[PDB]
């Protein structure tokens, strides 16, 4: 492939330069429109930047944290984080949530991985080993309320059970309603006064729900739960501007109220280099 | 070779080798040549 | 002599002539077109008004002064109130559709201006409020008004600061979406044709917009000595290929 | 019983490897495609569209009008505007182009940089606008600059102007985050003749000016960009 | 001894996965399969037979009565049921359809809702059935019913009518628990003319109701049931 | 006007069976011409034929 | 391929693909066609 073609002295009526930018269009222009090059070759495809390797690295989606401790007397297990769900979404960390805003639909299969560590911040005679549970509780099945319910028998429900200081790691088909999964969505769930405006009111992929299957000994361990989520398959539509200013939420375009300017000032006048 | 049943479960894509910046960068109704006159 | 320049659009009973435009877009280099059967899910037949609800409605026109930031309207919100083509709309649970967009604003060969016109498929306003406060329903259904970026904020409307398109992006890469520029002394008209774009195939025309159309002065009005300051710029938007399906009772919407 | 051993590596977790895993639901059929104008496969696609650059940087809080050059009738020999090329930093670093760059390590090619005038019809100009190649200093006056790769714009029916900074480069890659040894030159614009208004007309005119990469541009070894960070996930 | 790497996941025990083990009782033969009518292959199989709906909800402790839909003879214009259609809840719940829907995620395609007739054979009667889509509200009298799908029934011979809910939706997929954005309509049922009856013959007469789904259906993404739940392992 | 001078004007014609328009956007919902005033001086608008009955009279 | 010798220890079984409710939906004797009447 060649990068430039030899190319030398012109005179023409032909201009190639001149063009109208109001039309929309942005005219393929090479350096050797004007002035006179050499040829060179490409020695390169462009492989890096397809879309199936932008957005297919692993990247940290989510960070929870449950304890494994007597839960004798504890009139709320979801509020001693006996046990924490997630009410998935992908919008929580901004590193790669600016990465998919460049494109308005997206659609993908995910390959999540889980790494689980333990903690024991005050005295222990020892590290525990712990097995962690991880079930995924799609909208309109039981939701876990102690943290050895019925519930986490889950014999419908797919569940992962691993251990603390490893990993574990299984893919999803994309679970979207739609053909693609919406980037934006410039509506509401109904025509109603007060219903919510945006992505929020389509997000509705459940939890993740964790726990600690081990009962308890006589210290305490924390263990701190990183979910990352890679893109395998990927398909994106319509191209969109960067994000410029922080994100406040997750699921709505807003930014905060005085903000920094984002773009650099000079040091110096227009003219300065 | 794949291991597994699903499709979901096979490794990243393969590159779309697909490259086609037109529908970004000229989307005009009426074709431009270049080094023609953009407007006539 | 065929120009770059002149063209006429004739879509159903009406007509549009413009002796200064400079070519037109056609979004992602795709024309508007029907509903195909292997892309179809509803199972209705759908209803096509054709010529009864194809054709070219001016929106009322608005007023390009030196303090003007821009102006944006939402599709097919802006035509909720158009002829047929808005009854079809209340009446159907469904409808799809694709437009041609006119936005028109002459001068003379003195004044210097550029506005920006721009399409922006599903533009998801930010709340001015910050956090997660959301923009209430009447706030993104401004119907034939539009939006006035130059307005005050208002309590549970969206943001309208212009360098940031409404949603924490910067007005310079608003060309990365199918647009056109109107500059005083090229132009005078803005034409762009959009195609259906959305992840379902039909989806409810009152609770989800799926373009907002932006014109935003760049290059700021300048006239002539002593001339007024100030140009009218009109918009007139041609509903394409329009389907309804499942049909009944009519809609009632907030506000 | 298979024999084995394992590798150094043997239960590391990679973010960057790509491998099969289990599906979770197994035999789930997901929803057909239907089609959707706009398909984007390659970032290489679309930083070939141009977009605005704010050149006029010299305010002091983002506004409409640092995407605005100023133009003043009547100066001669004079300069409009000059900037280096460190593409992902400054005047460059939140354009498309910019933006993207950021997201890689290296980038090689051609950029194209084009002005379109906005003046009265009525008005007309000559303009300059000249490309250093690395090794000189920004030009200080229009003969500096003229002996540098340049186009003599002529304001005409034809409202834009399309300068291309060709790859001029010892080294086949530079460093999209400014580094010296791989530093891209500068690129100045000054008035050839000058601007003149018609009657009845007065003030400044502004150039509105575009970046975008040439077809021959490379980009490698992607990485974290420094545009965006956080100080706590977000929550709905 | 051949060199491996071992991957995340390593030593992981997901549910849903498909693998081979050791058998426990190496050599051991089955008892052999003998025939037995009514095999069922898919769930699909058995979510078109019809089961009755108790509609009439109305009660206060389950009863046999809340299959019946009552008739009022003489009455005109007048409204005889109303219903949402959340499948997965209310009316529908405890149904056959209702059970099932509720072990997966998502549904779409058409229902099949039929009435049966029971009053005396020299009665008569005419009724409408109404499906509004997603976007109105339930229907108020049966002038705003009857714009919607609809079916007039003519109460004769042929005892039961059978209304299709044909599947009207943008989104091809809708959640089988209750959701907005997600919603189906509402169903209706009104006079068209009015019942009457015979001589000698007094008081309400009832219409049983159907529901099953039509060969269009489709669920996917399973789950675990809201319908069933324990506090501590049973024992014999 | 003067060459150097621009407009854009709209003429509409109305179907008998409504009243004559009394503001653009009732008059814009019926046949129409958006009109760019430029170096070619005249448009033709045509009154397309529509109507029940195939005559009508003169008086 | 399977490791094992024993029918018991393969993977799970593949889709019926088989699929017809009529035993379960018109177990009727005598054939009744849609669109003729139910009751002659
Ligand atoms: C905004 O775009 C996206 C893109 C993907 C996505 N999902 C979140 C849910 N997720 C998922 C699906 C099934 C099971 C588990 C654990 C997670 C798939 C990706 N959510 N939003």
């Amino acid at each position: 492939t060649v990068a430039s073609i030899s190319s030398g002295p012109k005179h023409t009526q032909k201009v190639p330069i001149l063009t109208a930018n109001e039309t929309g269009a942005t005219m393929p222009v090479l350096p050797s429109d004007s002035i006179e090059t050499r040829t060179t070759y490409m020695h390169f495809n462009g492989s890096e930047t397809d879309v199936e390797c932008f957005l297919g690295r692993a990247a940290c989606v989510h960070v929870t944290e449950i304890q494994n401790k007597d839960a004798t007397g504890i009139d709320n297990h979801r509020e001693a984080k006996l046990f924490n769900d997630w009410k998935i979404n992908l919008s929580s960390l901004v590193q790669l949530r600016k990465k998919l805003e460049l494109f308005t639909y997206v659609r993908f299969d995910s390959e999540y991985t889980i790494l689980a560590t333990a903690s024991q911040p005050d005295s222990a005679n020892y590290s525990s080993n712990l097995v962690v549970q991880a079930m995924y509780v799609p909208p309109g099945a039981p939701n876990p309320k102690e943290w050895d319910d019925y519930t986490w028998q889950s014999a419908s429900n797919p569940s992962v059970f691993f251990k603390v200081g490893d990993t574990s790691r299984f893919s999803v088909p994309y679970v979207g309603l739609a053909s693609a999964y919406n980037c934006f969505y410039d509506g509401y769930s109904h025509d109603d006064a007060e219903t919510q405006y945006g992505i929020t009111v389509l997000n509705h992929m459940g939890s993740m729900a964790f726990r600690i299957v081990n009962e308890h000994d006589e210290h305490k361990t924390l263990v701190k739960i990183r979910v990352y989520h890679r893109a395998k398959h990927v398909e994106a539509w319509i191209p969109r501007a960067p994000r410029a200013l922080p994100y406040t939420s997750i699921g709505r375009t807003n930014y905060p109220k005085n903000t920094e300017p984002v773009i650099k000032k000079r040091k110096g006048d227009i003219k300065s280099y | 070779i794949n291991y597994y049943k699903d499709a979901a479960s096979t490794s990243s894509a393969g590159q779309s080798l697909s490259m086609d910046p037109s529908k970004f960068t000229e989307p005009v109704k009426d074709l431009m040549l270049k080094g023609a006159p953009a407007l006539n | 002599g065929y120009s770059d320049r002149v063209q006429q659009i004739t879509l159903g009973n009406s007509t549009i002539t413009t002796q200064e435009a400079a070519n037109a877009v056609v979004c992602y280099a795709e024309w508007p077109e029907y509903l195909p059967d292997v892309d179809a899910s509803d199972v209705n037949k759908t209803s096509k008004p054709d010529t009864s609800v194809c054709r070219f409605y001016t929106l009322d026109s608005k007023t390009w002064t030196t303090g003007s930031k821009g102006w944006c309207w939402k599709l097919p919100d802006a035509l909720k109130d158009m002829g047929v083509f808005g009854q079809n709309m209340f009446f159907h649970s469904l409808g799809r559709s694709g437009y041609t967009v006119h936005v028109q604003c002459n001068a003379t060969k003195f004044h210097s201006g550029c506005l920006l016109v721009v399409v922006i498929p599903e533009h998801q306003l930010a709340s001015h409020e910050g956090g997660n406060v959301s923009v209430k329903y009447t706030f993104t259904h401004p119907g034939e008004r539009g939006i006035d970026l130059s307005s005050a904020n208002e309590v549970g409307g969206p943001v309208k600061d212009v360098l940031y398109n409404m949603n924490g992006t910067l007005l310079g890469n608003l060309l990365i979406f199918p647009h056109q520029f109107i500059n005083l002394r090229t132009n005078n008209t803005a034409t762009i044709v959009i195609p259906y774009i959305n992840s379902v195939p039909i989806d409810s025309m009152t609770r989800h917009n799926n373009v907002s159309l932006m014109v935003i002065p760049i290059a700021p009005l300048t006239v002539p000595t002593g001339a007024t300051p100030s140009l009218p710029i009109t918009v007139t938007i041609a509903p394409m290929c329009t389907e309804f399906s499942g049909i009944r009772s009519k809609s009632i919407v907030p506000q | 019983g298979l024999p084995t051993t394992t590798l150094p590596g043997s239960g590391q977790f990679l973010t960057t490897d790509d491998r099969q895993s289990p599906s979770a639901l197994p035999n789930y059929e997901p929803t057909p495609r239907i089609h959707i104008p706009g398909k984007v496969h390659n970032l290489l696609e679309i930083i070939q569209v141009d977009t605005l650059i704010p050149m006029n940087n010299t305010h002091t809080k983002d506004e409409v009008n640092s995407y605005l050059i100023p133009l003043n009738a009547n100066r001669q020999n004079e300069q409009v505007f000059g900037t280096n090329l460190f593409i992902g930093d400054g005047v460059f670093k939140t354009t498309l182009l910019g933006e993207i760059v950021q997201y890689y390590t290296h980038w090689s090619g051609s950029l194209r940089f084009s002005l379109m005038y906005t003046g009265p019809a009525l008005s007309s100009a000559k303009l300059i606008l000249a490309y250093t190649p690395p090794g000189a200093r920004g030009p200080q006056d229009r003969r500096e600059a003229m002996l540098g790769t340049h186009v003599v714009w002529d304001i005409g029916l034809q409202s834009t102007i399309v300068m291309t900074i060709p790859w001029t480069s010892g080294v086949q890659f530079r460093y999209t985050d400014p580094d010296t040894y791989t530093s891209a030159g500068f690129l100045s614009c000054w008035y050839q003749t000058s601007l003149i208004l018609p009657p009845e007309t007065t003030g400044q005119v502004y150039l509105l000016s575009f970046i975008s990469a040439c077809p021959d541009f490379k980009l490698r070894l992607m990485k974290d960009t420094q545009t965006i960070s956080q100080t706590v996930a977000l929550t709905e």
